[PDB]
């Protein structure tokens, strides 16, 4: 009496698993939450046209679990479910080429996601998670629907939510290949001598305090645990880039002094991001809109700088 | 075994918070939230530049009596 069909189920779109599907039970009763080309089919009973089709399932058992972990580098049970929810909307976005880079046309408050994708395309970074790396390669070719949905899944954000660019970068750089990133900082207090700390990974490339890379190299005033105020300065930096951040203040961007930057108009309840990169002239990329300019002076919150190796001249 | 640490806000002022090094960072954030008026999702804490992940104990970050945690506001763009 039981009548079945043959399908493939997967969690990483590479390892296919052959499955005999009872046509009298829904895909949910047999596999749990199931998707077919993104479309949720958990409540749907098999159709004869589903023969040989590939179905996305969540890692219910042990084989799928390790397979999903090698692909996404996360154990969050709800990750793939949240990835599919964001992907429903991100497939409808438009990714036009702007100034040589893939941008995101305005929709669903994706201006902070637009600044992330733009900044990434100017940095020499790789992703350790194979799902992020494959989706990023497709993103540089104007096919960024998967990459944006993954970014929302790793950041625990949903479509339509306002977002923070630097926070989003922090989540994705955890899955970046920053193993060789090294940063050495000195804390010079006139009472409590000198102090050296070495930072690695994401902490070696990101900094919160000033937008100026030179400020970090000459001296930043930092509180001292003893009670005074000491000066922090960069001793050694080994990475392909650095990211300086600060609360949105008004700042003058000069050509030939930085790689790219993000600016923020508004307050801490609602604002708008636009991206500024440096090619032949200063480019301003506001979603699908491009604007060239000689000078720029506005409310900057993130600034990126190219880097290979820097050693201080101070002692 | 409670001690006291400082949490500095974005205006440059540090309030004292009574904590145990076994309590999680998420526990501390609910105290900073009640004092400064911001709700937890809209800010994040750092100590000597290193961010604090919510569900880890405070003792793993080397917090000393009267250390200064920093409060950073998350933009909404
Ligand atoms: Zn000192």
């Amino acid at each position: 009496e039981v009548k079945t069909i043959k399908v493939f189920t997967t969690v990483d779109n590479t390892n296919l698993h052959t499955q005999l599907v009872d046509m009298s039970m829904t895909y949910g009763q047999q596999f749990g939450p199931t998707y077919l080309d993104g479309a949720d089919v958990t409540k749907i009973k098999p159709h004869v046209n589903h023969e040989g089709k590939t179905f996305f399932v969540l890692p219910s058992d042990d084989t799928l679990r390790s397979e999903a972990f090698e692909y996404y580098h996360t154990l969050d049970e709800s990750f793939l479910g949240r990835y599919m929810s964001a992907l429903n909307h991100t497939k409808k976005w438009k990714f036009p080429q702007v100034g040589g880079l893939t941008s995101i046309k305005w929709a669903d408050n994706n201006c902070y996601l637009s600044s992330v994708l733009l900044a990434l395309q100017q940095l020499e970074v790789k992703f350790n998670a194979p799902a992020l790396q494959e989706a990023y390669y497709r993103a540089r070719a104007g096919d960024a629907a998967n990459f944006c949905a993954l970014i929302l899944a790793y950041s625990n954000k949903t479509v339509g939510e306002l977002g923070d660019v630097r926070e989003t970068m922090t989540h994705l750089l955890q899955h970046a290949n920053l193993e060789s990133a090294k940063r050495v900082l000195n804390v010079v207090c006139k009472h409590c001598g000198q102090k050296t700390t070495t930072l690695t990974g994401v902490e070696a490339v990101m900094y919160m305090g000033t937008l100026s890379y030179d400020n970090l190299k000459t001296g930043v005033s930092i509180p001292c645990v003893c009670g005074r105020d000491a000066t922090q300065y960069l001793v050694q930096q080994e990475s392909s880039f650095v990211m300086m951040s600060a609360p949105p203040a008004e700042y003058k961007l000069q050509q030939g002094t930085f790689l790219c930057a993000n600016e923020y108009t508004g307050n801490y309840q609602c604002g708008h991001y636009t991206h500024i990169t440096a090619k032949e002239t200063l480019y301003r990329i506001d979603g699908a809109h491009l604007t060239k300019m000689s000078e720029y002076k506005g409310p900057v919150t993130d600034v990126f700088y190219k880097e290979t190796s820097y050693t201080t001249t101070i002692k | 075994e409670p001690l006291s640490i400082l949490v500095r806000n974005n205006k440059g002022r540090s309030s004292t918070y009574e904590v145990r090094l076994t309590q999680t960072v998420a526990h501390l954030k609910q105290q900073v939230s009640g004092l400064e008026g911001v709700q937890d999702d809209l800010f994040w804490l750092t100590f000597e530049g290193k961010p604090l992940e919510d569900q880890l104990p405070l003792g793993e970050y080397g917090l000393k009596p009267l250390s200064t945690v920093f409060m950073n506001l998350r933009l909404r763009g």
